[PDB]
């Protein structure tokens, strides 16, 4: 089956640069099947280039289609806050028909900035029903690329947890995520301190956040 | 100019017109014959690419059948020719195809709807091709659709004639 | 206008059918080949399946193969596409756009219809659990968590709809029991705890549940 | 599988081999030899090579008109390539060689676009038409700023041999160019 | 030769097929789209002025997208297209109608019917000219009757069909 | 106003400058000046004039090919206007001047039906179509007996600008003479 | 190219169109009209000889008309018309076809169906040659019998109008 390999699968820039999106197949295709879409989340995925080169009506003069053989490119000369969002390139014919790529995420390149964390106990009206939850919140960061872990009594816990991320803020362009970690009431009790242990690019050293049970 | 070449197979036929492809015009295949409803688009359109070669192939049938053999084969004949057997902007067209990365006709594969009963044909349209690839069936199918229906729109004036 | 109106959504037991519907507005339905177009949660985008103009030839990604059965009808100048033995998996949104494959014209997707919400599942019909997040001692933040409901989604305000400044209301992820659950969080100074009082107004319009719980600082 | 419920899809693929004896076939063997066939027991062989078969700079067509030794034939196809070819102002890399009959043209090819290299290669896409995209990289992606990494483009006379490697044999090519002839030469 | 160049605009579009005009393409003037209906006759008749400037334009539109920018605007190109893409005959038949002090078309200015409601266009006849100045509405008026009432015949057609 | 009391006249008028980068186009600015566009920065002036820019009578062609200075493109359009000359037998008139790549030919006019005149400026009328009768008397009036006041004929390149005064640009003219080419001339 | 003169010879007539021949056009007979009906295939079909001949005779009688003779018989005229007034590959067809021993057209005679009373015209086809003997009435009769019977199918049209 054709695979179709975007590159970059994460791309940081500013309005007014040169964005250029790549998408290779592991066949030689035929250049006048591949497309390019464009996709918000709230709606349909809009086509932007057909037939690898020409533009769909009512895109932009600043898109552009380019490519031959395994190498396929969409140029956007200058960005707009409009053009920040998920990008698809496409080939039609092979096995499966609809061959469709990994997925190009656009977003707005602020300097670095550190998350600001905070620690969360389960509430008592939440353990009378017999199971706690943890919250551990990063507010406010860039990029998306953050790790969190958990530790119970200095020792770490995998698995047991789930994490949340926003998407890029309107004004501040920042990120922000809130890792979950779930146990039973009844193996609550059974330990003391717990923490969530932050470490992001924009952190001279690991942050750890903690609480002490009762 | 425009292209002039009349051909003719209907001897021996149930209806006048048509023509039939040799077992030894074919690659791997027996012969084929297409009916005189089919032909006839031949002699209307300008622009199908196997119409072009029936009328090549109809020239060399009868440049060997009616002309004496040159001394060291002669091409002094199919030069002046050329021009009333075929279309020299057909040629030049998928030229423009082939350079443009556009899906273009090498002239060797045709495809053809054919009844699985009543054994009626279409005429043959050309099999695109690019990169020295033919295309999957798939890639045109709406292409054999409405070619497709032509047949069944074609089928309903026999009747209503 | 060129448009396809797209209807059929629903909630089913692994196991049960359901059918999606794609009417056309504005062009020669019988022209054009229809395609159908799935996006899991988190995930890239997926082909579902497609079938010609006229309906002669039908084709089925490998996943969905078996059980979805795409048609439709010229004469309606419909669109369909039935889903039997759902399973787990095969929850997503999905579409329904034209294309037109020929010698004339490449291969796109330009006209799409609105997405289409399919969820399959085990899970039932749950209202949500509110659990206030309050901190302890110049700015603090709290928050609520909206645990097991089903199914989505929960839309979250602070304040009556007033405090908006600061607000994160996080993507709802799904648990390994199968129930949503979500946090909804706010940033406030810490001159104002203890004295502003900070309420979050949980609404999850599945089973019409309106829940308003106080959050105070332990 | 079938069209309708009603047709089939079938297909047939000519044997352009059967028109030797009325016009020429072009086919190509591999990426540096190229064919055309006029008749079944003469044909003309085009090959690209970075290696010179002529050293000298001359051309005598007249002479060669003269003694009258060559194939009428296979001197109409080698003067409707050099008559479709445009913008032929170097008459530098225009080296020809007639001993006796044997034909047998170099093109210099190593000298930017728009080059007299242009042209000639332009016309060799047309003159084997079926499967000339192999001697040129990305041979879709121009038209005038066409090049290859060949340096001669060398055209001799040869005997007849299944040598239609690559492709099948096709007058597609030779048909072509009988519309360009004589057009956007100079004086 | 014959005319080869097929033109395709039916991206985006209620009924596959149609050209459409930028506002960049006509002076003075926003953009102009016109059905499949209609420009289905540029296929079939070899006498549209018209015609053969939407195969010029569809060229002069892919050329310049699916070709890099050559060094110095070479011209090899559209020599070799020429006679694929327009009738060398269409302009040589206005160039003796211009000799003949008949009136001619110079290619620039065109007319066609657009219904008032239902919007349905016919193909742009060209207007003619003759020592420099376009012939007055008056002039053909007949002409336009005759297309006119072809609008009617082919509406009337739809129905039945 | 309206036809069958349900359709309505409405016009357009193509924009052919647009046509520039793929074709030339050709449009006249008064009775004496003519011009070609090839591209956006290139052209090439027709001039009529009672006043000789060459005086010596030659024309050095098969040097100014070897000395390969000129835009390809101009001499396109320039072999093809005098290609498409029928009856070219009077080659005194023929002036030519390309000293490092400035192309400039000249027709000397000044010479009763028929002379060589006449084929040149027939050919005339075709390159700069939109507009042409202004430099003649009654130019519908005959096609074989055509004649100017001017005695001179001078092509010269020229860069551009918005010369189209008279007429608008249009491709119509130049390839109409690409079927005329090397036909009616004489060996 | 394609051929694109057209004629008017529609004054003073009861339809517009049609195309009448002078008796100085025809030798050893009077003067002969055709009707629009038949004429009409002229601008359609791209093999009729005797359509080449209307539209070179038409050039004739307009040329001498409106353009002031010149002073010792110019060709110069012809030579750039000739395309547009005919068809090049029409007379190379009958080249072939007297160079294969076929029966050709020399251009000179030709033939019709001319209705005993309501005097319906066919379009005049030309009337085959070989080795310098025109062909017999009986060499082609199911050729008339096929345009005897387009005659009553043209003639049911006009009242199923
Ligand atoms: C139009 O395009 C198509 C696709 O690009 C093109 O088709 C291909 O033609 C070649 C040439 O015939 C085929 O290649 C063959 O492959 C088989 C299997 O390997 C070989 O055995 C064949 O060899 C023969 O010829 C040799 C030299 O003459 C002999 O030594 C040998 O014994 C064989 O007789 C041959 O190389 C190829 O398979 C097809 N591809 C497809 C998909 O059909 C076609 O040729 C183009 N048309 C023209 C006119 O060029
Ligand atoms: C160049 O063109 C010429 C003419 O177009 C072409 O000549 C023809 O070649 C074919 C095949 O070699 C000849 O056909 C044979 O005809 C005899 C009877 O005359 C038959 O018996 C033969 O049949 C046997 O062989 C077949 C395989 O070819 C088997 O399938 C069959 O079952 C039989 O066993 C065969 O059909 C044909 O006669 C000549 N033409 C003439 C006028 O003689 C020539 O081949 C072309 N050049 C090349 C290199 O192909
Ligand atoms: C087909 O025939 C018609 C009629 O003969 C012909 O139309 C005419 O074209 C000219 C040229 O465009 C028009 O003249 C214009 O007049 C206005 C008003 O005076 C001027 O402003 C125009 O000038 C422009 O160009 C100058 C030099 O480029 C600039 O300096 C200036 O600022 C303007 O931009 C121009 O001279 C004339 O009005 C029309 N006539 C009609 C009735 O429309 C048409 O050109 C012919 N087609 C072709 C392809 O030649
Ligand atoms: C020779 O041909 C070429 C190509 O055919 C031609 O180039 C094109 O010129 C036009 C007009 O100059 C360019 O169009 C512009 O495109 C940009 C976006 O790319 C638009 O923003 C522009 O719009 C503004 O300007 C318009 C007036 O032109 C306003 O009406 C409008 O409201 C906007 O304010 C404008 O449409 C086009 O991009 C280029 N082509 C390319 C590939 O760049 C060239 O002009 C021709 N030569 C000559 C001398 O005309
Ligand atoms: C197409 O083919 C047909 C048949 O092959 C061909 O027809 C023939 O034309 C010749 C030439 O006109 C006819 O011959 C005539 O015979 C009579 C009777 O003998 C003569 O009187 C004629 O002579 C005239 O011309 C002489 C010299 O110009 C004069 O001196 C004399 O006084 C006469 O005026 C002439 O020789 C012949 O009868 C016909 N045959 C038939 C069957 O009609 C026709 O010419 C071919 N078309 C073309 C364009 O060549
Ligand atoms: C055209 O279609 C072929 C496949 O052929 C089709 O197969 C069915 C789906 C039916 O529709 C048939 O009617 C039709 O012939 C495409 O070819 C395929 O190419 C890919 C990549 O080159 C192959 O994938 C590989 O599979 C092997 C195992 O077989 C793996 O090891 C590889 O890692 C890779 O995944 C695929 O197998 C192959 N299909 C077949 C049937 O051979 C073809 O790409 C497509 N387009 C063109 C231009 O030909
Ligand atoms: C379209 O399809 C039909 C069937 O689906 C094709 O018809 C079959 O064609 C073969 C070969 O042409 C015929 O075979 C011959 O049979 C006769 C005896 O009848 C035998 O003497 C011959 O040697 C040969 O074997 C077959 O009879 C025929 N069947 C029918 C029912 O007609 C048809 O050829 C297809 N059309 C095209 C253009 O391929
Ligand atoms: C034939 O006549 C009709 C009306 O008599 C023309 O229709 C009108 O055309 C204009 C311009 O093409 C349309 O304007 C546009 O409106 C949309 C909003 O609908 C706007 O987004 C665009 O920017 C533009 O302003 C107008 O809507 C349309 N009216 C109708 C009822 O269709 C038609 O264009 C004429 N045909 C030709 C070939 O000129
Ligand atoms: C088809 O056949 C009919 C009759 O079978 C031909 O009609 C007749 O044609 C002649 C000559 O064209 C007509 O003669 C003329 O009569 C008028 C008076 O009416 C006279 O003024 C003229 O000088 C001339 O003598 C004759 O009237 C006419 N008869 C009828 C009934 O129309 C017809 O010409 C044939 N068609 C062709 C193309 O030959
Ligand atoms: C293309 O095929 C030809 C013929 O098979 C190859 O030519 C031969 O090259 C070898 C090695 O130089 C010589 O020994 C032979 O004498 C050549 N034969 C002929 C007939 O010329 C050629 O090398 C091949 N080219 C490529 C790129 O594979
Ligand atoms: C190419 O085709 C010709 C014509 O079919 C073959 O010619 C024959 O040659 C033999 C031996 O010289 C003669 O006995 C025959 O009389 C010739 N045929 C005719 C019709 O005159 C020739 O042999 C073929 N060559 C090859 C290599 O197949
Ligand atoms: C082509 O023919 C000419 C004419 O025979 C040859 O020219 C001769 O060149 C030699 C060496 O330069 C001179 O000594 C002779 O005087 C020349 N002969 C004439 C008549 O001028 C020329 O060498 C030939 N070229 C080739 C490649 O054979
Ligand atoms: C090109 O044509 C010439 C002339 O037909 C061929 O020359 C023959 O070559 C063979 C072998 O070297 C000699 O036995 C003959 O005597 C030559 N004939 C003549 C008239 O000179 C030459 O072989 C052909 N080229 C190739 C590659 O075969
Ligand atoms: C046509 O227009 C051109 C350009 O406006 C005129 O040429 C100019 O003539 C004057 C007077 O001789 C010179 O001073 C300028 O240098 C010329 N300019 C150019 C660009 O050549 C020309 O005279 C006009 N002709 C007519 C008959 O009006
Ligand atoms: C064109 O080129 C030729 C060749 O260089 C020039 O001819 C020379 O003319 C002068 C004067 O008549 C002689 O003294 C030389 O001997 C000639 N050279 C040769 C090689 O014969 C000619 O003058 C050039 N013409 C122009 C207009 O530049
Ligand atoms: C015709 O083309 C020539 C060559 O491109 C132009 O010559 C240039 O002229 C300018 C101004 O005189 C010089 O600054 C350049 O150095 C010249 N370039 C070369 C390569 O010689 C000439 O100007 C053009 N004609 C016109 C009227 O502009
Ligand atoms: C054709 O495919 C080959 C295979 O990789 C590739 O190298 C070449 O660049 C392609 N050519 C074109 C014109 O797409
Ligand atoms: C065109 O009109 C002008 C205006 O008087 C006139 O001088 C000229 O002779 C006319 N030309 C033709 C060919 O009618």
């Amino acid at each position: 089956d054709i695979v179709l390999t975007q590159s970059p699968g994460t791309l940081s820039l500013s309005p007014g640069e040169r964005a250029t999106l790549s998408c290779r197949a592991s066949q030689s295709v035929i250049s006048y099947y591949v497309a390019w879409y464009q996709h918000k989340g709230g709606q349909a995925p809009r086509l932007l280039i057909y037939g690898a080169s020409s533009r769909a009506t009512g895109v932009p003069d600043r898109f552009s289609g380019s490519g031959s053989g395994t190498d396929f490119t969409l140029t956007i000369s200058s960005l707009e806050p409009e053009d920040f969002a998920l990008y698809y390139c496409q080939y039609y014919g092979s096995s499966p028909l609809w061959a469709f790529g990994q997925g190009t995420k656009v977003e707005i390149k602020r300097t670095v900035a550190a998350p600001s964390v905070f620690i969360f106990p389960p509430s008592d009206e939440q353990l009378k029903s017999g199971t706690a939850s943890v919250v551990c919140l990063l507010n406010n960061f860039y990029p998306r690329e953050a790790k969190v872990q958990w530790k119970v009594d200095n020792a770490l816990q995998s698995g047991n947890s789930q994490e949340s991320v926003t998407e890029q803020d309107s004004k501040d362009s920042t990120y922000s995520l809130s890792s979950t970690l779930t146990l039973s009431k009844a193996d609550y009790e059974k330990h003391k301190v717990y923490a969530c242990e932050v470490t992001h690019q924009g952190l001279s050293s690991p942050v750890t956040k903690s609480f002490n049970r009762g | 100019g425009t292209f002039t070449w009349t051909l003719s197979d209907s001897e021996g036929k149930d209806t006048p017109g048509g023509y039939c492809l040799t077992r030894w015009m074919l690659i791997e295949a027996e012969l084929k014959c297409f009916g005189n409803t089919a032909v006839a688009k031949c002699n209307e359109k300008h622009d199908e690419e196997f119409c072009d070669m029936l009328r090549l192939f109809d020239f060399n049938k009868q440049a060997i059948q009616r002309l004496k053999a040159p001394a060291q084969t002669s091409i002094q004949l199919i030069n002046k020719a050329v021009n009333a057997l075929i279309n020299d902007q057909l040629i030049m067209k998928n030229h423009l195809r082939d350079i443009m990365c556009i899906p273009y006709c090498n002239y060797s594969k045709y495809w053809y709807l054919n009844h699985t009963t009543t054994g009626r044909t279409s005429l043959p349209k050309c099999w695109l091709v690019s990169n020295g690839s033919y295309l999957n069936e798939t890639h045109f199918s709406d292409d054999i659709e409405q070619q497709a229906d032509n047949m069944i729109t074609e089928m309903l004036q026999k009747e209503y004639m | 206008e060129v448009q396809l109106v797209q209807s059929g959504g629903g909630l089913v037991r692994p196991g049960g059918s359901l059918r999606l519907s794609c009417a056309a507005a504005g062009f020669t339905f019988k022209s054009y080949s229809m395609n159908w177009v799935r996006q899991a949660p988190g995930r890239g985008l997926e082909w579902v399946s497609s079938i010609t103009s006229g309906g002669s030839k039908t084709y089925y990604a490998d996943v969905v193969k078996g059980r979805f059965t795409v048609s439709r009808d010229n004469a309606k100048q419909s669109l369909y596409l039935q889903m039997n033995s759902l399973r787990a998996e095969d929850t997503a949104i999905y579409f329904c756009a034209r294309s037109l494959h020929s010698t004339s014209q490449p291969s796109y997707m330009d006209v799409w219809g609105r997405k289409i919400t399919v969820i399959v599942s085990s899970a039932s019909t749950k209202g949500p659990s509110v659990f206030p997040l309050a901190p302890s001692s110049g700015t603090a933040a709290l928050g609520c968590l909206v645990k097991d409901y089903f199914p989505e989604p929960v839309t979250v305000s602070w304040n009556s709809g007033a405090l908006t400044s600061g607000v994160h209301t996080f993507p709802a992820v799904l648990q390994s029991s199968g129930l949503y659950s979500l946090s909804s969080v706010v940033t406030v100074p810490s001159s104002s705890l203890g004295t502003q009082t900070y309420i979050c107004n949980v609404n999850h319009k599945p089973s019409n549940t309106k829940v308003d719980k106080r959050v105070e600082p332990k | 599988s079938l069209y309708k419920g009603v047709y089939e899809l079938q297909t047939l693929e000519l044997n352009m081999e059967t028109l030797n004896m009325t016009m020429p076939l072009s086919c190509t063997k591999n990426n540096s030899h190229h064919y055309i066939m006029v008749g079944n027991e003469t044909g003309l062989e085009l090959t690209l090579t970075n290696t010179s078969i002529i050293n000298h700079k001359f051309c005598n067509l007249s002479d060669a008109h003269k003694k009258n030794l060559y194939d009428h034939a296979l001197m109409s196809i080698i003067s409707t390539f050099h008559l479709s070819i445009p913008n032929f102002n170097q008459y530098e890399a225009m080296s020809c060689d007639f001993n006796g009959g044997k034909i047998s043209v170099q093109y210099n090819l190593s000298h930017h676009c728009g080059t007299v290299a242009n042209g000639v290669l332009q016309t060799f896409m047309r003159m084997a038409w079926g499967g000339s995209y192999i001697a040129l990289d990305s041979g879709c992606g121009n038209w005038d700023c066409i090049m290859t990494s060949y340096q001669y483009l060398i055209i001799q006379n040869t005997t007849w041999e299944d040598h239609c490697q690559f492709s099948r044999p096709s007058p597609i090519g030779y048909l072509g160019l009988l519309s360009q002839r004589t057009r956007d030469i100079y004086i």
